[PDB]
């Protein structure tokens, strides 16, 4: 990320001190020693998953006691959360049903 | 061997089946739309959603 020096606002640089690591600016005085853990997080799109689960995919997140479906009620039928852009995104639930004479899609 | 307007001029057969289909085919496009903007649209394999929907209307 870009920071700037409080006195003349020129973008600051990485270096290495004898103590610590330092921001430092080049045409100024002002240096700030890096004493704690400082971070930037990306967080970039991942991949569309919309055809990838699509035709019996390997699934595992059916559990004991799980909830029937609505429509059939019964336990014949997948269900999944995934995020769909970054993992700061609140995970979406989904699910899908494939019984005998019976195919739906639902949300 | 002639040709006149009585010869493209539609019948009755023709005025009522073509309401018909505009009012369904009207309907459908318009349930399509919804189904996009404002809820879940079945996505089309190998397309974005809204191309989906371009190929659904079309
Ligand atoms: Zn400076
Ligand atoms: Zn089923």
């Amino acid at each position: 990320m870009l920071l700037f020096c409080p006195g003349c606002g020129n973008g600051l640089i990485v270096e290495e001190g004898q103590r610590c690591h330092r921001f430092s600016c080049n045409t100024c005085p002002y240096v700030h020693n890096i004493t704690r853990k400082v971070t930037n997080r990306k967080y970039p799109k991942l991949k569309e998953v919309d055809d990838v689960l699509g035709g019996a995919a390997a699934w595992e997140n059916v559990d004991s006691t799980a909830e029937s479906c609505p429509k059939c009620e019964h336990p014949r039928a997948y269900f999944m959360q995934l995020q769909t852009r970054s993992a700061d995104e609140p995970m979406t639930t989904f699910y899908k049903c494939c019984n005998a004479q019976c195919g739906h899609r639902w949300r | 061997f002639s040709i006149g307007i009585g010869d493209v001029t539609p019948g009755q057969g023709l005025l009522k089946a073509k309401y018909e289909l505009l009012n369904a085919g009207y309907k459908k496009c318009d349930e399509y739309i919804e189904a996009l903007n404002t809820g879940k649209l079945q996505q089309q394999p190998g397309c974005t959603a809204e191309e989906t929907l371009e190929a659904l209307i079309l």
